[PDB]
C-alpha cells in the first residue's frame, strides 16, 4: 500500500578527502518475500553517480529517463554533465511530476571534473535538494543510516578509510531493517579512478 | 480567400514527378560535396565546406558532420538549419529506442524514420520539403558497418561508397574506378580525400575547407569509436597522403 | 467575371456573383406556386421527371403539423433547409410548448442562408422555397431566396416561367384572398395560377403536387389519384 | 521553520532558521530558506520545501523576463501579484508560505503570503511552525523608526526564539538586508549558535575491518582510441 | 505580383502592404503634435467636422487608455478604435497580472509587437494607423512613445504626425536647437498647451477657433482631454500676448 | 476570422533557390552596419544608431541587447523583427534551459534555439522569414568566449570577427587585415571603432554609436553580495562617455 | 492591379477596395434615415412595394435591440440582420455582467469593432449595409450611423441608401431651422416628409412607410413602432408637403 | 470578522474590524478589510481571505476596463460583477462581501452579497461572524438620513459590541467615508471604543 516500502532498499553517500563514496544494498522484495539478491540501485552517467531507493519500477524508470536526458545533454553540449548540473536536472524532473510523483529517494554523488570538488546531494520524492558536505541517506533504513552516519562520520577521510566508514554505516543500518540488505555494493570515487566492491553481509 | 497564394507544395506534375522534391534536389546539387566510404574495418565520412573566409573560426565549427548517437553519424548536404531540425529529431528517436528496448538503435531503423518524416512533407501538410540529403555512417551488431543516403523525397538506399551535393557525377565515377570490397579504412580515407581533391571547385584542397570523420571498430577491445577530426588532424592526414 | 470565384468577393458594382448564380439554379427549376386566404394556405407544384421511365421528383416537404414548404432548384439543399426547419419547429415545441410562428421560421432560414454568403469555403444554397403555415396570427405564405431575403406574400411563384402565374395572382389578388372556409376552391385557384406557367406540357395525375394547411386542417400533401379531382 | 521580516528606516530585513525536517528526523541542518527572486527582492520560505523552491524559481524567472521586457527594475508588488495568482490557482496544494520583501523604485516593502493565496502587509511578520515564538519577541521589542542594526538584532532574536523553543526549527540564522540605494546583502549563517561539540572518540576503523567478496575497476570514460 | 497583396518580401526586401498601410495613415488629413513640459505631456490634434449633421462631441481621435495614458491616432477611425480597445485591454490586464500601472513605453512596445506580427503573418493585415502614447510615467517622467504599421517604436522629446508633419517637426527641431533642452521649461500645463497650439499655428500657417482643435493633457496620476471651452481659455491667452 | 494560411509561403523555385530567404537577406543588406570582434579575454559587438528623426530619443532604442548575463546580440535589417526575436530568445533561454538545469545556457546552444525559431519562420504555414541577421556574442564556463552570426535561413556560423549589413564587404576586409589571435579586449574595441567609422556618413560619437562587450565579471552590476559563486554579468553596455574617451586616442 | 480581388488588401493609395465595393451595395439599397430630437430618436425607412402580393405592414425592416435601441439599415438586408443578431448578443452579455442596459455609445462601438473585424481578413467579406441606430440611455438620446468600414459617428440626423443626398439636404434644413431643438412628435412627421421627398429617386415602384422611435416622454425610453393614428397623421403631413 | 456599511444623508460609510484568524491564532491584528474596487466604490470582506482577495482583484480589473470603455460604473454595476463571480463559483468560494459606493445621482448605496451569491440592496448591512451579536442593536439604533457624526458613532458602537462578544473579531475599527467631498479613511483604537 505505502509505495516507498513495498520493495525495500537503501542508499548512502559520503564525502572524504578528494573523493566520494556511494553505497547501496541489493535486495528487491514484495513486502515479506525477498525476490532478487542482485537488484542494484546505483547508476552512472559518465562520471556522475545516481543512487535511487523506493518503488523499484520508478527506480528503473528514472534510471532510463536520466540515461536518455544525459545522452542528449552530451550530444548538444559536447561534454559530460557535472554533478551540480545533474542535481538540478533531477530536481526539475521530479518536480514536473509534483501531483503524481515518482516514489523515490534519489542520491547524487561525484567529483566536479573542472574544480575537483567532491559533491553529494539528496532529494525528497518531488525534488527538494539537500546538498550536504558530510553525507546523504535514503531508503527504508534511513533513520538507521542517519544514526550510523552521524556517529561514525568524520571529515577528510582517505578513500580506503572512507570505504570502511560508509560500509559499516550501511551494513549495520541494514541489519536493523527487515526490508534492506541481502548484499551490498560500495563505489569509491576519485577524480580518475572508480573502484566498486561487493560486501559480504548477513543474508537474512 | 487564402487559396490564391497557395503554391501547392505536394502535387504531381503531368509527368508524375514531385516539383518541390526535384527543386530541392537542385538546391542540394550546389552544396558542398560529402563522401561516405565503407571499408571492412570501418567507415569514412568526408565533406567539403562551402564558406571559406580566413576569419571563420574553424575549430569550433560544425556545418557538415553531426553525431546522432555513439554508433551513428551523418554528413549533411543542403540547408544546414533544415538539417539541424532533422538531426535533433533523429537523436530523440535513438534515445526513445534505447529507453524502450535497452539496446542501441539499429542503423536502418533510425534511417527509415528520418526518411519517413521527409516523405510526409511530400504527401501532406502543404509545407515545403526539407532541402537536405544525408549520408548516414553507422555500426550495429546485425549488419556491422553500414552507409545509407536519404534525400528530400524520403527515399533511402544503402551503399559501399557514395557522394551527395555538388559534382556527385564526377565523384561517383572516381569512386567506382578505385573502390574495392576488401579495402581498409586507411585506404578509404585516402580515396575520400583524392575524390574531393579532383571534384572540388576551389583551386586547392586544404585543411580549413574540410570536415572529416571515421567510425572504426578500432578501439581498445572490440568496441566502436567515432572520431570527428580536429583541424590539425585533417592537416596531418592531408600531408600523410600527399595532397599538400 | 474576375469577381465570381467565391462568395466572399464583391464585384466593383457591389454584387455577389456566386449568390446570383445560385439564384440562377432556381430559374432552371420546375415551377411552383403558393397562395393563401385568411383561413387556408396552399402550395401547388409542377413535378418534373428525368424521362418517361422515371418518377416525378417530389417538390413538397412537411416541416411540422402546421407548416411545410415547396422547393425549386437543388433538391438536396431543400432537404438541408427543411431538416433545419423541422428541428426549429421541434425545438419550439419541446422547450416552449409553442408552435413556431411562420415569421420566425422565415427569419431563421434567412440567417442560416446568410452565413454561407459571407464566409470562405461554403457556398450559397442553390434553392428557393415557398413556406406556408397556419399559426396564432392566421395563414401565411413566405418566399425564401438563397440570398437570404425572405418575403411575406398573399401569393407568389418561383421556378421556370413563373412570371405568368405571378401576373395571374397579381390580377386575381382580390378574388382568392376572399376564399375563406373553402379548401377546394383555393386549390382550384392555385391550379389555374400554375397553368399560366405551362407550355407544351399540361397537368397530369403523376405530374401535379398540391399541399394545404389551415384553421382545422393539418399540413397534408396530395399526390397521384388524390389530385385527379383538380385536373 | 521560523521566518521573519522586519521593516526599518531605509529598508527591510528578512531572516530564517536553517533546519528542514522529514517527520521527526532532521533531513538537513543547514538549508537556505532565503530565496532570491530578483537582485533586490528576496523571500523567506516555510512549508513544503520543494514547493517553496519551485515557486520562487518560477516567479523569479518570470520577473527577470518582465524586467528585461520593460527595461525597469522589478517591483515587490509584481513578485507578490504573480505569487498570489499562482498559489490561489492551486487551491493550497502548493504549500508555500512566504515572507516577500525588497526594495524597488517605489521604496521598501514587506509582505507575507499564504499557500491558499492570501497576502498581508506589515512592519513585522513571522511564518512557519516557530512563528508564534518569533511573534512573541517581535510584539515585545519592535518599535517604529528602527535602525538597520536594531532591525537585524530584532529579526535574528525572533529567529532564535524559534530555534530554541520550536522543535520544527534549529541550527543557524540566515539574514538578508535590503536597504534603499544599496546592494542587498545576504548574510549566510549570520549566527551559528549550534556547533556540534567534539566527539568523545574517533570511529575510524582499522583497514580490512569490512569483509569484501569482489572488486573491480569501473569504466567511467568515453569509448577509447586506437 | 502577389508579393504586393500580402506581407511577404518583394525582390528588393520590401513589404508593400506595410508601406501602403503607412499611406492610409494620412487618409483623414489631420495633423497631431506632442510635447513635454516639466510636469506634463501635452498632445494636440486638428479636429475637422465637415458635415453639419455630425455630433461634433463624438468626433475624436484622442483616447484615454488608462488613468495615466493617453493615445492619439493618425489614421482611419475604425483601425484607431481597434487599436484603442486593444490598448485598453492590455493596460488593464497588465495591472491585474503585475500589480502596477502599465507604463507608456511598455504599452507602446506591446502594441508595436502586435503590429510586427501583422507584418510577419499573412492572414492579418496591418492596421493603417500611427499611435502616439503619452503619459507622465512614475519612473521616467513626461513621456511620448509612437508606434507605426511596421512595428517600429521609439521615445520622443516631441513629435508630430500627419500630412504636414515635416513642417511641424522642423519648427519644433528649431525651437529645441535654440533652448538647448529636451522639454518645454514651463510650470503649468496650461502654458505648455499654449506653446503647443502657438507652434502649430506658426508651422501650419493657419489660425484656430475653439472647435478646430482637440487637446489631451497627461499629468502625474491622470490623463484628460480639454473641452471646447478650456481650449477657448487657451486661445484667448495666446491672442493677448 | 480564421487563419487559413496553413501552407508554406517560402518554397523552392526551379533553380533551387528559396526566394523569401534570399529576399530576407536583401533586406539585411539594406540594414545599418553592425559587427563583432572576438579577443582573447573578451568579445565586442557594435553598430550605428541611425536615428530616424533628431527629435527621437535614440537612447530609448536599444540595438544591442542583453539576452543572458553573459550573452548579447546586435543585428542588421528590420529592427521590429529583431525586437521580437530578442523577446523570444530571452524566454527560450529560461524555458528550454535555466528552468531545467538551474544555470544559463552556453552561447552555442542559445544560438541554436534562436536559429530554430528563424528556421521555423522559413517553413511553417502563413509566415515570412525574419528579415534580420544577428551577431550573438557570449561567454560560458566550458567554451570560453564565442561570436556567432545567425541568418534568415536559421543557419549560424562561429566567427573570429565579422560584419553584416550595408558596408559589410569593406568592413570584413578591414577586419581580415587587423585581426590576430593575440588581441586584448581594448585592442578589439579600438578596431571595432575604426571599422565602424568607414560605414558611418554623419556624426561619429558616443551618442550615435552603440557598443557592448562580453568581458570580465562585473560584481558591482550584480545588485547583491553574499554568494561567492555569483560574480556578476560579463555583458556590459559601454556608455556614451566611455566610447568618447576611446575616440580621442583614435 | 488585382488589389480589389481580396478583402483586407491595401491598394497603393492606402484603400481597401472591397469595402468601397460594399458601399456600392449600400448605395443601391432603399432609403433609411434617423432624426435625433429633444429627448429621443426617430427612425424611418422606404419599403419598395415590388408587387401587390406583398402583405402590407408585414415585412418589417426596423429592428429592436434590447428594449431601448432601434436599428434600421440600407443594403443587403440579411447582412443587416446578422449585424443586429450580433448586436443583441452584445447587449445581452453587457446586461448579464453589468446589470444596467447597454449605453448607446458602448453599443455603437460593439457593432463598430465587429464590422471592422470583417475588414481584417481575406476569409471574410465586408458588411454590405450602412446601419442607422440609437436610443435613450442614462445620458440622453444618441443617434449613430455605421458604414461597411466600421466607421461610425454620432449624428443630429443621418441618411443612407439611394435617396441619401435628397434626405441629407432635408436634414440639414431641420438642423438650421430648429437650433433650440425638435420635439419627438415633430420628428416623426418630419421623418415621414423626408422619406416621401427621398422617394423621388426610387420613383418607379410605389412604397410603404415605416417609422419607429424612442423618447423619454413619449415612449418612456423604450423603442416602439409608430402605428395606427400617429402613423397616418405623419403620412398625411408628408402627402400635404409634396403637393 | 465584523463588517458593516451604512448609508446616510451625505453618502455611505463602511466599517470593519482588523483581525485575521488562523484557527485561534491571530495572523494579523491590523488587517485592512475595506478594499477599493473603484474611486468611490468600496467593499468589506468576510469569509476566506484568499477567496475574497482573488474576487476583489478581478472586480478591480473588470471595473478599470469598464471605466476605460464606458466611463464611471454605478455601485449596482460593481455589485453585479461581485455577484457573477460569487454565484457562478459558489461551490468553490467562501465569500461574504458588502459593496458600498457613492454616485452623485444615486447618492450612497449598499449591496450585500452573502455566501450563495444572491444580491440584496439595503439601507445598511452587517456581515461576518461578529454580526450575529449586533442584529438586535443595529435594528434598534439605525435611522435613515443620519449625519456623518451620527453614522460614525452608530458604526463605532455596533462594531464595538461585535468585537466585545466575537473572539474572531478585534483590533482596530477602520472606516471609509464616501461622499461628494471625496474619500476619508478613519481609524479607532481599542482604548476609545472599549469604554463605550
Ligand atoms: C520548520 C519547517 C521544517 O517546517 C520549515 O517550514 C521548512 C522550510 C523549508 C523551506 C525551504 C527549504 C527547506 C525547508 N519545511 C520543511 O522542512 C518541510 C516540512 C514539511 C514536511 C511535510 C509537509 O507536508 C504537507 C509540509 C512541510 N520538509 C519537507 O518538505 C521535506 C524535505 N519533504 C517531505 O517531508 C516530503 N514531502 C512532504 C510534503 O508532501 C510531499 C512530500
Ligand atoms: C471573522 C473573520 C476574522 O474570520 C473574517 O471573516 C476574516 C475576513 C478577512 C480576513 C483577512 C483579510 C480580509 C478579510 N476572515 C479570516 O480571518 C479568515 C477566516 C476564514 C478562514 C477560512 C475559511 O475557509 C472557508 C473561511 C474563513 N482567515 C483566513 O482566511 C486565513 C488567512 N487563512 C486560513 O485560516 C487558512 N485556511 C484555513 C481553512 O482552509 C482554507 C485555508
Ligand atoms: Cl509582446
Ligand atoms: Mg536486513
Ligand atoms: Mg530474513
Ligand atoms: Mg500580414
Ligand atoms: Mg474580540
Amino acid at each position: 500500500s505505502d509505495p516507498s516500502s513495498i520493495n525495500g532498499g537503501i542508499v548512502v553517500a559520503m564525502t572524504g578527502k578528494d573523493c566520494v563514496a556511494i553505497a547501496c544494498d541489493l535486495r528487491l522484495g514484495s513486502q515479506s518475500l525477498g525476490v532478487s539478491n542482485k537488484f542494484e540501485k546505483i547508476f552512472h552517467y559518465g562520471h556522475v553517480f545516481l543512487g535511487i531507493t523506493g518503488l523499484a519500477t520508478d527506480v528503473t524508470t528514472l534510471n532510463e529517463m536520466f540515461r536518455y536526458k544525459t545522452n542528449l545533454y552530451k550530444l548538444k553540449e559536447e561534454r559530460a554533465i557535472e554533478p551540480e548540473t545533474f542535481t538540478q536536472l533531477v530536481s526539475s524532473s521530479l518536480y514536473e511530476r509534483r501531483f503524481g510523483p515518482y516514489f523515490v529517494g534519489p542520491v547524487v554523488a561525484g567529483i566536479n571534473s573542472k574544480s575537483g570538488k567532491p559533491f553529494i546531494a539528496g532529494f525528497d520524492l518531488i525534488g527538494c535538494i539537500d546538498e550536504a558536505k558530510d553525507f546523504i541517506v535514503s531508503g527504508t533504513a534511513s533513520d538507521q543510516l542517519f544514526g550510523m552516519c552521524e556517529s561514525l562520520y568524520e571529515p577528510n577521510l582517505e578513500p580506503e578509510d572512507l570505504f570502511e566508514t560508509i560500509s559499516q554505516a550501511l551494513l549495520n543500518a541494514a541489519d536493523r531493517d527487515a526490508l534492506s540488505g541481502w548484499g551490498a555494493v560500495v563505489y569509491i570515487i576519485k577524480k580518475d579512478e572508480v573502484v566498486k566492491r561487493y560486501l559480504k553481509m548477513r543474508q537474512d | 480567400g487564402s487559396r490564391r497564394y497557395d503554391s501547392r507544395t505536394t502535387i504531381f506534375s503531368p509527368e508524375g514527378r514531385l516539383y518541390q522534391v526535384e527543386y530541392a534536389l537542385e538546391s542540394i546539387s550546389h552544396a558542398g560535396t560529402a563522401i561516405g566510404i565503407m571499408a571492412s574495418d570501418g567507415i569514412v565520412l568526408a565533406a567539403e565546406r562551402k564558406v571559406t573566409s580566413t576569419l571563420l573560426e574553424q575549430d569550433t565549427s560544425t556545418e557538415k558532420l553531426y553525431k546522432l548517437n555513439d554508433k551513428i553519424a551523418v554528413a549533411v548536404a543542403g540547408l544546414t538549419a533544415d538539417a539541424e531540425i532533422l538531426i535533433n529529431t533523429a537523436r530523440i528517436h535513438a534515445q526513445n529506442y534505447l529507453k524502450t528496448y535497452n539496446e542501441d538503435i539499429p542503423v536502418e531503423i533510425l534511417v527509415r524514420r528520418l526518411s519517413d518524416i521527409k516523405q510526409g512533407y511530400t504527401q501532406h501538410g502543404g509545407l515545403r520539403p526539407f532541402g537536405v540529403s544525408f549520408i548516414y555512417a553507422g555500426y550495429d551488431d546485425r549488419y556491422g558497418y553500414q552507409l545509407y543516403t536519404s534525400n528530400p523525397s524520403g527515399n533511402y538506399t544503402g551503399w559501399k561508397a557514395i557522394s551527395v551535393g555538388a559534382n556527385t557525377s564526377a565523384a561517383q565515377t572516381l569512386l567506382q574506378m578505385d573502390y574495392k570490397d576488401d579495402m581498409k579504412v586507411d585506404d578509404a580515407i585516402e580515396l575520400a580525400l583524392k575524390t574531393l581533391s579532383k571534384t572540388t571547385d576551389s583551386s586547392a584542397l586544404t585543411y580549413d575547407r574540410l570536415e572529416f570523420a571515421t567510425i572504426r571498430k578500432g578501439a581498445n577491445d572490440g568496441e566502436v569509436y567515432q572520431k570527428i577530426f580536429k583541424p590539425q588532424e585533417i592537416k596531418d592526414i592531408l600531408v600523410k597522403t600527399g595532397i599538400t | 467575371n474576375n469577381y465570381d470565384g467565391d462568395t466572399v468577393t464583391f464585384s466593383p458594382t457591389g454584387r455577389l456573383f456566386q449568390v446570383e448564380y445560385a439564384l440562377e439554379a432556381i430559374k432552371q427549376g420546375s415551377v411552383t406556386v403558393g397562395l393563401r386566404s385568411n383561413t387556408h394556405a396552399v402550395l401547388v407544384a409542377l413535378k418534373r421527371n428525368a424521362d418517361e421511365l422515371s418518377s416525378y421528383q417530389k417538390k413538397i416537404i412537411k416541416c411540422d403539423e402546421h407548416m411545410g414548404l415547396s422547393l425549386a432548384g437543388l433538391a438536396p439543399d431543400a432537404r438541408v433547409l427543411s431538416n433545419y426547419l423541422r428541428q426549429q419547429c421541434n425545438y419550439s415545441s419541446l422547450v416552449f410548448n409553442r408552435k413556431l410562428a411562420v415569421e420566425r421560421a422565415g427569419h431563421l432560414l434567412c440567417d442560416k442562408a446568410q452565413k454561407n454568403t459571407q464566409s470562405y469555403g461554403g457556398r450559397p444554397y442553390g434553392v428557393g422555397l415557398l413556406i406556408i403555415g397556419y399559426d396564432k396570427s392566421g395563414a401565411h405564405l413566405l418566399e425564401f431566396q438563397p440570398s437570404g431575403n425572405v418575403t411575406e406574400l398573399y401569393g407568389t411563384a418561383i421556378g421556370a416561367r413563373s412570371q405568368g402565374a405571378k401576373t395571374y395572382l397579381e390580377r386575381t389578388l382580390d378574388t382568392f384572398i376572399k376564399i375563406d372556409g373553402n379548401p377546394d376552391e383555393l386549390i382550384k385557384a392555385g391550379v389555374e395560377a400554375i397553368s399560366q406557367s405551362l407550355r407544351d406540357e399540361s397537368l397530369t395525375v403523376d405530374n401535379l403536387s398540391i399541399a394545404i394547411v389551415g384553421k382545422d386542417t393539418p399540413f397534408t400533401i396530395y399526390d397521384g389519384e388524390a389530385v385527379a379531382k383538380y385536373i | 521553520t521560523t521566518i521573519v521580516g522586519v521593516k526599518f528606516n531605509n529598508g527591510v530585513v528578512i531572516a530564517a532558521d536553517t533546519r528542514s525536517t522529514q517527520g521527526p528526523i532532521v533531513a538537513d541542518k543547514n538549508c537556505a530558506k532565503l530565496h532570491r527572486i530578483s537582485p533586490k527582492i528576496w523571500c523567506a520560505a516555510a512549508g513544503t520545501a520543494a514547493d517553496t523552491e519551485a515557486v520562487t524559481q518560477l516567479i523569479g524567472s518570470n520577473i527577470e523576463l518582465h524586467s528585461l521586457y520593460t527595461s525597469r527594475e522589478p517591483r515587490v508588488v509584481s513578485a507578490l501579484q504573480m505569487l498570489k495568482q499562482h498559489l490561489f490557482k492551486y487551491q493550497g496544494h502548493i504549500g508555500a508560505y512566504l515572507i516577500v520583501a525588497g526594495v524597488d523604485p517605489t521604496g521598501s516593502h514587506l509582505f507575507s503570503i499564504h499557500a491558499h493565496g492570501s497576502t498581508d502587509v506589515g512592519y513585522y511578520l513571522s511564518l512557519g511552525s516557530g512563528s508564534l515564538a518569533a511573534m512573541a519577541v517581535l510584539e515585545s521589542h519592535w518599535k517604529q523608526d528602527l535602525t538597520k542594526e536594531e532591525a537585524i538584532k530584532l529579526a535574528s532574536d525572533a529567529i532564535q526564539a524559534g530555534i530554541w523553543n520550536d522543535l520544527g526549527s534549529g541550527s543557524n540564522v540566515d539574514v538578508c538586508v535590503m536597504e534603499i540605494g544599496k546592494d542587498a546583502e545576504y548574510l549566510r549563517n549570520y549566527l551559528t549558535p549550534n556547533v556540534r561539540e567534539e566527539k568523545q572518540k574517533s570511529y575510524k576503523f582499522p583497514r580490512g575491518t569490512t569483509a569484501v567478496l569482489k572488486e573491480s575497476i569501473v569504466n567511467i570514460c568515453d569509448i577509447q582510441e586506437e | 505580383g502577389y508579393d504586393r497583396h500580402i506581407t511577404i518580401f518583394s525582390p528588393e526586401g520590401r513589404l508593400y502592404q506595410v508601406e501602403y498601410a503607412f499611406k492610409a495613415t494620412n487618409q483623414t488629413n489631420i495633423n497631431s503634435l506632442a510635447v513635454r513640459g516639466k510636469d506634463c505631456t501635452v498632445v494636440i490634434s486638428q479636429k475637422k467636422v465637415p458635415d453639419k449633421l455630425l455630433d461634433p462631441t463624438t468626433v475624436s481621435y484622442i483616447f484615454c487608455i488608462s488613468r495615466t495614458i493617453g493615445m492619439v491616432v493618425n489614421g482611419p477611425i475604425p483601425d484607431a478604435r481597434n487599436a484603442a480597445l486593444r490598448a485598453k485591454a492590455e493596460a488593464a490586464e497588465f495591472r491585474y497580472k503585475y500589480g502596477y500601472d502599465m507604463p507608456c513605453d511598455v504599452l507602446a512596445k506591446r502594441m508595436a509587437n502586435l503590429s510586427q506580427i501583422y507584418t510577419q503573418r499573412a492572414y492579418m493585415r496591418p492596421l493603417g494607423v500611427i499611435l502616439t502614447f503619452v503619459s507622465v510615467d512614475e519612473e521616467l517622467g513626461p513621456s511620448i512613445y509612437k508606434t507605426d504599421p511596421a512595428g517600429y517604436y521609439v521615445g520622443y522629446k516631441a513629435t508630430a504626425t500627419g500630412p504636414k508633419q515635416q513642417e511641424i517637426t522642423t519648427n519644433l527641431e528649431n525651437h529645441f536647437k535654440k533652448s538647448k533642452i529636451d522639454h518645454i521649461n514651463e510650470e503649468s500645463w496650461e502654458k505648455v498647451v499654449e506653446f503647443a497650439i502657438t507652434h502649430m499655428i506658426d508651422a501650419l500657417g493657419t489660425e484656430f477657433s475653439k472647435n478646430d482643435l482637440e487637446v489631451g493633457v497627461a499629468t502625474k496620476d491622470k490623463f484628460f482631454t480639454l473641452s471646447a471651452e478650456n481650449i477657448e481659455e487657451r486661445l484667448v491667452a495666446i491672442a493677448e500676448q | 476570422m480564421t487563419d487559413r494560411y496553413s501552407f508554406s509561403l517560402t518554397t523552392f523555385s526551379p533553380s533551387g533557390k528559396l526566394g523569401q530567404i534570399d529576399y530576407a537577406l536583401t533586406a539585411v543588406k539594406q540594414g545599418v552596419t553592425s559587427l563583432g570582434i572576438k579577443a582573447t579575454n573578451g568579445v565586442v559587438i557594435a553598430t550605428e544608431k541611425k536615428s530616424s528623426s533628431p527629435l527621437a530619443m535614440s537612447e530609448t532604442l536599444s540595438k544591442v541587447s542583453l539576452l543572458t548575463p553573459d550573452i548579447g546580440a546586435v543585428y542588421s535589417g528590420m529592427g521590429p523583427d529583431y525586437r521580437v526575436l530578442v523577446d523570444k530568445s530571452r524566454k527560450v533561454a529560461h524555458t528550454s534551459y535555466k528552468r531545467i538545469y538551474g544555470e544559463y545556457p552556453p552561447t552555442k546552444l542559445l544560438v541554436s534555439e534562436v536559429a530554430k525559431i528563424m528556421q521555423e519562420a522559413t517553413q511553417s504555414g502563413g509566415v515570412r522569414p525574419f528579415g534580420v541577421s544577428l551577431l550573438i556574442a557570449g561567454h560560458d564556463e566550458f567554451n570560453g568566449f564565442s561570436l556567432y552570426q545567425v541568418d534568415p535561413s536559421g543557419s549560424y556560423f562561429p566567427w573570429k570577427a565579422t560584419a553584416i549589413g550595408k558596408g559589410s564587404v569593406a568592413a570584413k576586409t578591414f577586419l581580415e587585415k587587423r585581426w590576430n589571435d593575440e588581441l586584448e579586449l581594448e585592442d578589439a574595441i579600438h578596431i571595432a571603432l575604426l571599422t565602424l567609422k568607414e560605414s558611418v556618413e554623419g556624426e561619429f560619437n558616443g551618442d550615435t554609436i552603440e557598443l557592448a562587450i562580453i568581458g570580465d565579471e562585473n560584481p558591482d552590476l550584480l545588485g547583491y553580495t553574499g554568494i561567492p559563486t555569483d560574480k556578476g554579468p560579463r555583458f556590459r553596455k559601454l556608455t556614451s562617455q566611455e566610447i568618447n574617451d576611446r575616440l580621442e586616442a583614435l | 492591379t488585382g488589389y480589389d480581388l481580396s478583402n483586407s488588401v491595401f491598394s497603393p493609395d492606402g484603400r481597401n477596395f472591397q469595402v468601397e465595393y460594399a458601399v456600392k451595395a449600400v448605395e443601391n439599397g432603399t432609403t433609411s434615415i434617423g432624426i435625433k430630437c429633444n429627448d429621443g430618436v426617430v427612425f424611418a425607412v422606404e419599403k419598395l412595394i415590388t408587387s401587390k402580393l406583398l402583405v402590407p405592414q408585414k415585412n418589417v425592416k426596423i429592428q429592436v435591440v434590447d428594449r431601448h435601441i432601434g436599428c434600421v439599415y440600407s443594403g443587403l438586408i440579411p447582412d443587416g440582420r446578422h449585424l443586429v443578431n450580433r448586436g443583441r448578443e452584445e447587449a445581452a452579455s453587457f446586461k448579464k455582467l453589468y446589470k444596467t442596459p447597454i449605453p448607446i455609445p458602448a453599443f455603437a462601438d460593439r457593432l463598430g469593432q465587429y464590422v471592422q473585424a470583417h475588414t481584417l481578413y481575406n476569409s471574410v467579406r465586408p458588411f454590405g449595409v450602412s446601419t442607422i441606430f440609437g436610443g435613450v440611455d442614462k445620458n440622453g438620446a444618441h443617434l449613430y450611423m455605421l458604414e461597411p468600414s466600421g466607421s461610425y459617428w454620432g449624428y443630429k440626423g443621418a441618411a443612407t441608401g439611394k435617396g441619401r443626398q435628397s434626405a441629407k439636404a432635408e436634414l440639414e434644413k431641420l438642423v438650421d431651422h430648429h437650433p433650440e431643438g425638435l420635439s419627438a412628435r415633430e420628428a416623426v412627421k418630419q421623418a415621414a416628409k423626408i422619406i416621401y421627398l427621398a422617394h423621388e429617386d426610387n420613383k418607379e415602384k410605389d412604397f410603404e412607410l415605416e417609422i419607429s422611435w424612442c423618447s423619454l416622454s413619449e415612449t418612456n425610453g423604450l423603442h416602439k413602432f409608430v402605428k395606427g393614428d400617429l402613423l397616418q397623421e405623419a403620412i398625411d403631413f408628408a402627402q400635404k408637403e409634396i403637393n | 470578522t465584523s463588517i458593516m456599511a451604512v448609508t446616510f444623508k451625505d453618502g455611505v460609510i463602511l466599517g470593519a474590524d482588523s483581525r485575521t484568524t488562523t484557527g485561534a491564532y491571530i495572523a494579523n491584528r491590523v488587517t485592512d478589510k475595506l478594499t477599493r474596487v473603484h474611486d468611490k466604490i468600496w467593499c468589506c470582506r468576510s469569509g476566506s481571505a484568499a477567496d475574497t482577495q482573488a474576487i476583489a482583484d478581478i472586480v478591480q480589473y473588470h471595473l478599470e476596463l469598464y471605466t476605460s470603455q464606458y466611463g464611471t460604473p454605478s455601485t449596482e454595476t460593481a455589485a453585479s460583477v461581485f455577484k457573477e463571480l460569487c454565484y457562478e463559483n459558489k461551490d468553490n468560494l467562501t465569500a461574504g462581501i458588502i459593496v458600498a459606493g457613492y454616485d452623485d445621482k444615486n447618492k450612497g448605496e449598499v449591496y450585500t452579497i452573502p455566501l450563495g451569491g444572491s444580491v440584496h440592496k439595503l439601507p445598511y448591512a452587517i456581515a461576518g461572524s461578529g454580526s450575529t451579536f449586533i442584529y438586535g442593536y443595529c435594528d434598534k439604533n439605525f435611522r435613515e438620513n443620519m449625519s456623518k457624526e451620527e453614522t460614525v458613532d452608530f458604526i463605532k458602537h455596533s462594531l464595538s459590541q461585535a468585537i466585545k462578544w466575537d473572539g474572531s473579531s478585534g483590533g482596530v475599527i477602520r472606516m471609509v467615508v464616501l461622499t461628494a467631498a471625496g474619500v476619508e479613511r478613519l481609524i479607532f483604537y481599542p482604548d476609545e471604543y472599549e469604554q463605550l
